[PDB]
């Protein structure tokens, strides 16, 4: 049923993956153009194929949507936060509370909290 | 406030992708404001001195009361429809697995919204709520001398009435607070869409996704006429128009339909407290059902057989609550609380690799 | 909370005539529903025959215990809803 | 909001105070997009619910006929408490 | 279009107006606080001379 | 044990949604109910007033509450006189308290009527099924002295005597006086008095119901024309078409 | 077919269907021509203050006879059991 | 809001060189907040359909209910002497010139404070109180039929009661809000020094302001527990402790003492309207006292001789309100109503020039 799925969208498993996962987005920040160009492509396809109640013709769904087409990039993008969270987040910090913007217990985001407003 | 609302309501863009279960929360604000401002008129005509009276009085003396009385009455039923809806959609779309704060904001609105509820109806002075109060107050029987502070006396009376009205006149404010709280999270934290990635399909709110909604809720209204005014289903027991006598027990002390699996869960577990916890235990859980994940995938669209059975495991525990205490409901509705606990766990476990 | 649930006329089955209600040989009215007694009971005989066995269960047992109360309920309740389908069609 | 690459905004010009939530949703194109339309006025705006009218509801019963069996299992378990509770108190009561 | 979505706003405003008239009609004096303000007293069967009291 | 039987769903005419109360019916059923139910039961909410220009003629209604003597009070020298009813008074109760009410029916308190077409479940078919339930005691069940077997009362035994009997009381209207005709016109007038607004919640709501209609139509309208332009764009990557 | 499997396929009924785009067709033109003809755009619409005055003075008058016309049928639907419709006999 | 507050309480500049003057405002937040607790508590044990008798039994049956009784009628008083004292101030430093927003929202505040207090009297069910509304409803009896929409029958009875108690329920709670514009409009435009200009000697709140800001209102606390505890000062009439009786007229039909400026007005004033129509102009023409100026002045930190007769007039008619209406004194009452609108007259005129 998730091949049908996928095949019905268009769109390939590692398109699926939502973007709100920061090891996602950070496999995002290095993936190449290329890659890059024909992600955004089927995912727009599938969006609009979804919200319309349609399906892909069946002349283009005749292919393998399991490709693992991101793994190198999630595994490198991996590696770099585990770097990050060993060499600099091995304590829990003290910070100046609710100042430039931030809460001070962790978040880098200003006003990305509803008590940091 | 102006800027605000242009920013929130005017150039606010939404995924056009998105269904019309996108719009329960919508008609759940609208409804709420309705159930606010009819609870506020309607308080114009009565207070607590004898609820039943009054009630008599609002819809036969009062000009139109009868509207502000049954509005009041069966916008609640229309309330709790679409909150617990809402709960089902989150649930199928595992809304709450990158939108957590989203669910933590409106799990608040839900646990103010069941003690709004239970104390509206001892407003009424009826024997039902009467003998309700009575059964529900004594689960709290073992924190002791707890119950004689809230009730004020050592039977239920009028005392209890008018402190339990203040909280039900000013609880609801505080919820709309909190809508606040979640609409602001909501859109921060940028709405899940029918496909589990993000796209750039978004337009903006007032001009598209706000007459879509208008849609909705009118279709809804059409129906809410038509129980307002002819009561094509029951949505209120009748045993709430017979006058309190603390000496003879109502035929069956049962709540409204919109507390019937929470009190199934009280009636079949054998021990008061097993009971009072395994409430607790539904309206927790479900706070935590993401947390110990550790694939990245967030579980959405697939078959969703688990959830089809936890909805289900809802609807047929109301039903275990309207009958009569009998054994074989007992053991039936045992299994179907087991049952839920393995639903549950399978939702919780993170998976093993072959 | 309220009297009745509200449902189309199409739905709801009313009388389309009136049948007076026939008269006794005194003279006195007979009561329409009395009449629907007998042709009820028929069309319940199976609850009917249910109940006239328990009865003579109970018949025999040499103790005092034994009742056919829940037997009775059930050919009452299908008594009943037959005299409701028919019932007001004598009445004004 | 988006992802930090998506929201950063190629111009300079200063983020109007009304659209704070507008460019917070902003997503980096890549290749380029031809999006093309026609106004509401010039179109006919019920004919696609028509077309689109069968498979909607084919392709809908498909995906919810996955919880037929689910739904037949509770189902059997509903007729067979039913008659256990009858059965039950037809042997507590009952003579 | 222009008609519809007049329509709209012209069945809202009829909705509105009603819930608002009715809303205040409420506020007005109780079917039987009307009944009691007023009272009709029967002159018939006085006699010249006789003081009655009404409430 | 099982919950009391369900009573029959009977055909009354104010059921369909556009059908009102029948006026005839609910004269017939004061009758009846002042006649034979007010020996014991008493309707405290219900008050002549609620009649007037709705069930009978004003003079009408004076004639009948002036029929009752009412204690009224104080008098100048704080005595306590009664006087004849008038249409701002409740209706008669038989009893002053619910002690003396109960010591009359063998402890059994007959309860108020006011709100008892929707006290129970099964609405007004409570009332019709239950006055015309009263039947002979089944097989085993023997019943002492002031109590009734009646299908649809909670237990099967009930302490109210059959009320209604062929030729109680004579219709001003000629309807023939059967039990089954006095329970259909009391529990007509019974649902009347427990919601007397309900003519005008169902006028309005015809009303109401039927322009929701027309609204739905014009915000679909709407909905659907907005919702053309996003529904039928064409975005293109490789490709150009106009 | 294939319903009901991961094989599931539009029908060629509604593959058929979905060929019939239409284009060209416009069968409910006339409508909006003769609507057009009642000049409410020039006269109404187009302003945004008669705009107004459209929707308020359309719901006055419109709310009235739509109560009108139901208050009609209602008396009509129920004739001879409304109060109004059974003038009361005084007893003698 | 965190990051709210710290931009509005902790890192918020105010001038070093402001007298205890600048405090007044401090305290009515304070005592607002504590009028709505308390009154909230003790909506908690009184019933609104005899609140004579529900008054006494707060005060003789809830433990430690005489302190709630007490404080929220000596609160009132407190709440109304400092807003009086905050615009007297207001006056004398004309606050008003170029914080013309910040004046207009206080006023906003001074009119519900106003409608209030008044309907929070009749709550109390006693003699002075339903005479009062009773004289006082019977000024719009020009406008045909509104008195009965308000009052909800032909005379004051509890229909009156429970619609005005809704009123003074939720009033309060906007007034609040009202408060938030207030402080926005101050914290925006900056407020005003004892010197005219403007100088670069700001200290932030929570350290100084607030500290100082503490010790007034301590000050005040203790002057107000020993008024709470031992009525050192009559600020509530006696009259208001016998039971209504509609026959019997009482001795003197008197507003509590912050109503009896405008009491004195209606009893003057020889046609009921022009009255009334002097009480509108009270609290109406006090709002544009700087809009016909033309020169580039203040008007502030000269002697300000027309504002000591200004506040004088204020205190003398309210001693002649509580006087009897002796001709006498309605002569010489007369003659200070003609004095203030010369007073105002003065305000409001620019000059010419030699
Ligand atoms: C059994 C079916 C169980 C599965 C149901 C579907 C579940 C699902 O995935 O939907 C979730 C749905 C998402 O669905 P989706 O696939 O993503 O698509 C949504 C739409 O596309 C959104 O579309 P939209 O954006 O355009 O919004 C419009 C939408 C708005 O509504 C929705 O979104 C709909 C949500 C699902 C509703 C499912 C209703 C199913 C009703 C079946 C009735 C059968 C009657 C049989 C009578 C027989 C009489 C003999 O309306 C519809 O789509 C309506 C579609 C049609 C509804 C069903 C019509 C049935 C007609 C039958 C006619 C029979 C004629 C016989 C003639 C014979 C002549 C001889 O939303 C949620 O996740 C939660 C929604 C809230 C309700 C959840 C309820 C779950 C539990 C159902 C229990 C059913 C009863 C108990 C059965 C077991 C007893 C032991
Ligand atoms: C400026 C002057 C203005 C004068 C105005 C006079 C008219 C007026 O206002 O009278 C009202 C008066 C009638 O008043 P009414 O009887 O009260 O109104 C009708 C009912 O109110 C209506 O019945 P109801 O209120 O009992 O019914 C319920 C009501 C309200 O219901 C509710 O509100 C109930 C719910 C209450 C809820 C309460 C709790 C709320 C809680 C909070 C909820 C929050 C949400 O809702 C509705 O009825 C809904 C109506 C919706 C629209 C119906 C029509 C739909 C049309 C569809 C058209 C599109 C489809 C076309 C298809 C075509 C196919 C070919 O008007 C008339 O008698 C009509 C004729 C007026 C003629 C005016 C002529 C003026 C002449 C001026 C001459 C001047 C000469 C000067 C000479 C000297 C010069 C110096
Ligand atoms: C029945 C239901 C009942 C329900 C009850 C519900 C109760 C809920 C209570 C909720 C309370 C929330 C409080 C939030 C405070 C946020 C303060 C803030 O903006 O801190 C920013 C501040 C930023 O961090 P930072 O830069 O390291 O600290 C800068 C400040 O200097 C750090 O502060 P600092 O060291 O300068 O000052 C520390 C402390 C020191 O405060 C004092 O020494 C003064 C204490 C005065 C007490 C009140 C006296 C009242 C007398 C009444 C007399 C009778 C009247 C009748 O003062 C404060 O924290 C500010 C107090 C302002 C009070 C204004 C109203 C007074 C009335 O801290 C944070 O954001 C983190 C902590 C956030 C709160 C946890
Ligand atoms: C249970 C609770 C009670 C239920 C029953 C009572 C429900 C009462 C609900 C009342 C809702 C009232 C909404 C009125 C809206 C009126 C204006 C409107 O939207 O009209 C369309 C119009 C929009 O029209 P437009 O967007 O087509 O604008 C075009 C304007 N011209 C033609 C001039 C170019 O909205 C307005 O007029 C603006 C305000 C909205
Ligand atoms: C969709 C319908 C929802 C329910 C509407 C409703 O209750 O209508 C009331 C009433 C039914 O009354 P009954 O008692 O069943 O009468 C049967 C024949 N005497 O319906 C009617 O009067 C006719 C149906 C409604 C017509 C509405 C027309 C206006 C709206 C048009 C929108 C386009
Ligand atoms: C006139 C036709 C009527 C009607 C419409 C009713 N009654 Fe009676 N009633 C009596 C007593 C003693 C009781 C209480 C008995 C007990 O339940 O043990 C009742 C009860 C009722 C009910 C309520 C049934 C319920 O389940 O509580 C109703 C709806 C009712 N009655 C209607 C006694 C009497 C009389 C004493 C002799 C008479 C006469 C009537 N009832 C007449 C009527
Ligand atoms: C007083 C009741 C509540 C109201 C007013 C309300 C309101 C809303 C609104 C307006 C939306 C955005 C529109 C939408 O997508 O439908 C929404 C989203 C959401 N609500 Fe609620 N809600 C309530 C109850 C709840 C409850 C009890 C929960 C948790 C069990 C919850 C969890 C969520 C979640 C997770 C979302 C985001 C859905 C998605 O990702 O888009 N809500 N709510
Ligand atoms: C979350 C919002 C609310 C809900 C869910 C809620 C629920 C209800 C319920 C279920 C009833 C019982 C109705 C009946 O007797 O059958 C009730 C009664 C009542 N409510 Fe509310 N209510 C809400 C808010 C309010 C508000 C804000 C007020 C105004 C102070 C209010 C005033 C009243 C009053 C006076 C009654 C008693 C009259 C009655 O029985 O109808 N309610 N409420
Ligand atoms: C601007 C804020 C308020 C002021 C100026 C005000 C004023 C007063 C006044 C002058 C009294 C009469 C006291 C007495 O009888 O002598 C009163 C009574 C009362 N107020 Fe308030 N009030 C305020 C807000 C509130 C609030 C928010 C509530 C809570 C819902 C409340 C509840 C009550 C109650 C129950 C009474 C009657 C009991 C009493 O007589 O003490 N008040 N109020
Ligand atoms: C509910 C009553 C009100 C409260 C809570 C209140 C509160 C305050 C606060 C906290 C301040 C700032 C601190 C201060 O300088 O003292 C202030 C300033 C001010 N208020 Fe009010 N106020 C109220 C009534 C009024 C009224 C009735 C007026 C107008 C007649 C008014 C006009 C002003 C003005 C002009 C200022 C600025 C003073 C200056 O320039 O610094 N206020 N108020
Ligand atoms: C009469 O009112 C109510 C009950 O009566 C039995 C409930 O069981 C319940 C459920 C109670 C708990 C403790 C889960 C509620 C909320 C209710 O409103």
């Amino acid at each position: 049923a998730l091949v049908a799925r996928y095949r019905g969208m268009g769109i390939m498993a590692d398109d699926a993956m939502n973007d709100k996962d920061m090891i996602v987005e950070r496999a995002l920040d290095i993936i190449p153009e290329d890659i890059r160009i024909q992600r955004y492509r089927r995912m727009m396809r599938g969006a609009v194929l979804a919200g319309r109640k349609l399906h892909l013709p069946l002349e283009l769904q005749n292919y393998d949507p399991m490709v693992p087409y991101m793994a190198p990039y999630i595994e490198e993008a991996k590696f770099q936060m585990q770097e990050e969270q060993e060499l600099l987040a091995y304590h829990p910090w003290d910070r100046r509370l609710y100042t430039a913007g931030v809460s001070g217990f962790g978040e880098t985001s200003m006003h990305s909290t509803f008590l940091t407003m | 406030f102006i800027l605000i609302i242009k920013d929130n309501i005017i150039l606010y863009n939404i995924n056009d992708s998105i269904n019309y279960l996108w719009n329960i929360g919508y008609i759940i604000m609208v409804v709420m404001i309705v159930q606010v401002i009819t609870g506020i008129i309607i308080n114009l005509y009565m207070n607590i001195n004898n609820g039943y009276k009054g009630i008599i009085y609002i819809i036969k003396e009062i000009y139109y009361g009868y509207i502000l009385r049954y509005i009041h009455n069966n916008n609640s039923t229309l309330i709790y429809v679409v909150v617990y809806l809402h709960i089902i959609r989150n649930l199928y779309y595992k809304t709450y697995y990158y939108n957590i704060l989203i669910w933590y904001s409106g799990m608040i609105m839900l646990y103010q919204l069941i003690i709004i509820g239970f104390i509206g109806y001892i407003l009424g002075w009826g024997q039902l709520s009467y003998w309700g109060i009575t059964v529900i107050i004594n689960l709290i029987s073992g924190i002791p001398y707890l119950i004689l502070l809230i009730s004020g006396n050592y039977y239920i009376t009028i005392v209890t009435i008018k402190r339990l009205y203040i909280v039900h006149f000013i609880l609801p404010i505080i919820l709309i607070y909190v809508e606040i709280i979640h609409v602001y999270y909501i859109h921060y934290l940028i709405n899940n869409n029918i496909v589990e990635y993000n796209v750039n399909n978004k337009i903006i709110f007032n001009n598209y996704i706000l007459v879509k909604d208008n849609n909705g809720i009118i279709f809804i209204l059409n129906i809410f006429i038509l129980e307002l005014n002819n009561n094509i289903f029951i949505i209120a027991d009748n045993d709430n128009l017979i006058e309190i006598n603390i000496l003879v027990t109502p035929i069956h002390i049962i709540p409204e339909w919109y507390y019937l699996y929470w009190y199934s869960i009280l009636k079949l577990l054998p021990n008061k407290y097993s009971g009072l916890y395994i409430v607790v235990n539904s309206i927790s859980i479900i706070n935590i059902l993401s947390e110990y994940k550790i694939v990245i995938s967030e579980y959405k669209n697939y078959k969703n057989i688990i959830w089809y059975n936890q909805i289900i495991q809802y609807i047929s525990m109301i039903y275990i609550g309207i009958q009569l205490p009998i054994i074989e409901y007992i053991n039936y509705g045992r299994y179907i609380i087991i049952f839920n606990i393995l639903l549950l766990i399978m939702y919780l476990y993170p998976k093993k690799k072959k | 909370a309220r009297a009745y649930c509200g449902r189309f006329a199409f739905m709801l089955d009313y009388p389309k005539s009136y049948h007076p209600p026939r008269k006794n040989e005194d003279g006195d009215y007979v009561d329409p529903r009395t009449d629907m007694l007998p042709k009820c009971a028929a069309e319940c005989s199976e609850w009917l025959t249910e109940y006239n066995a328990c009865v003579q269960r109970i018949k025999m047992r040499t103790d005092g215990r034994g009742n056919c109360q829940g037997q009775y309920e059930e050919f009452a309740m299908c008594q009943d809803h037959c005299i409701a389908h028919e019932l007001f069609h004598y009445l004004k | 909001p988006n992802t930090k690459r998506d929201i950063r905004r190629l111009g300079s010009y200063p983020v109007p105070p009304e659209s704070k939530n507008f460019w917070r949703g902003r997503f980096q194109v890549p290749g380029g997009q031809i999006q093309q339309g026609v106004s509401p006025m010039q179109q006919k705006i019920f004919f696609q619910w028509w077309w689109n009218l069968p498979t909607r509801y084919f392709w809908r019963f498909t995906k919810w006929s996955d919880f037929l069996i689910p739904s037949l299992m509770w189902y059997t378990g509903f007729l067979m408490c039913k008659n256990d509770v009858e059965e039950g108190t037809r042997s507590r009561y009952w003579y | 279009h222009y008609f519809a979505t007049g329509m709209f706003g012209l069945i809202g405003l009829a909705f509105l107006r009603g819930t608002v008239v009715k809303v205040v009609h409420g506020l007005w004096p109780a079917r039987d606080a009307i009944a009691a303000g007023v009272i009709e007293v029967d002159l018939r069967g006085i006699q010249p001379g006789q003081n009655f009291v009404v409430k | 044990e099982k919950d009391p039987p369900s009573p029959p769903d009977w055909p009354f005419w104010f059921k369909a949604f556009s059908h009102c109360h029948d006026i005839p019916s609910c004269r017939r059923g004061y009758e009846v109910y002042r006649q034979v139910c007010a020996t014991c039961h008493a309707a405290r909410f219900v008050c002549f007033r609620h009649m007037v220009n709705t069930i009978y003629p004003e003079n009408r209604v004076k004639q009948l509450a002036a029929s009752f003597d009412y204690e009224d009070g104080p008098n100048d020298r704080g005595e306590m006189f009664t006087r004849p009813g008038n249409l701002l008074d409740p209706f008669p109760s038989p009893y002053p308290n619910e002690e003396a009410a109960r010591f009359a029916n063998q402890g059994a308190s007959p309860p108020d009527l006011s709100q008892q077409a929707a006290a129970h479940h099964g609405g007004c078919d409570y009332i019709m099924s239950l006055l015309t339930g009263y039947r002979d005691p089944p097989a085993g069940v023997s019943l002492r002295s002031g109590l009734y077997y009646n299908t649809y009362f909670p237990g099967g035994a009930i302490s109210m005597p059959p009320p209604l009997n062929d030729g109680a009381i004579e219709y001003e209207d000629g309807t023939p006086a059967v039990a089954s005709q006095m329970a259909k016109d009391v529990s007509q007038f019974l649902t009347w008095a427990q919601d007397p607004q309900h003519d005008e919640r169902k006028l309005i709501g015809l009303k109401m119901s039927t322009a929701a209609l027309v609204w739905l139509f014009s915000i679909s309208v709407w909905n659907r024309h907005v919702w053309t332009m996003i529904k039928t764009r064409r975005i293109d990557f490789t490709k150009t078409v106009y | 077919s294939g319903f009901g499997t991961s094989y599931a396929h539009d029908p060629k009924w509604i593959e058929d269907w979905m060929a019939r785009k239409r284009v060209g067709v416009d069968r409910m033109d006339w409508f909006f021509r003769a609507f057009n003809r009642l000049r409410l755009y020039e006269l109404f619409f187009k302003s945004t203050p008669r705009f107004y005055a459209f929707m308020v003075i359309g719901g006055l008058l419109g709310s009235y006879y739509w109560s009108r016309f139901w208050e009609q049928y209602w008396i009509r639907v129920n004739k001879g059991r409304l109060y109004k419709d059974v003038p009361y006999v005084y007893p003698p």
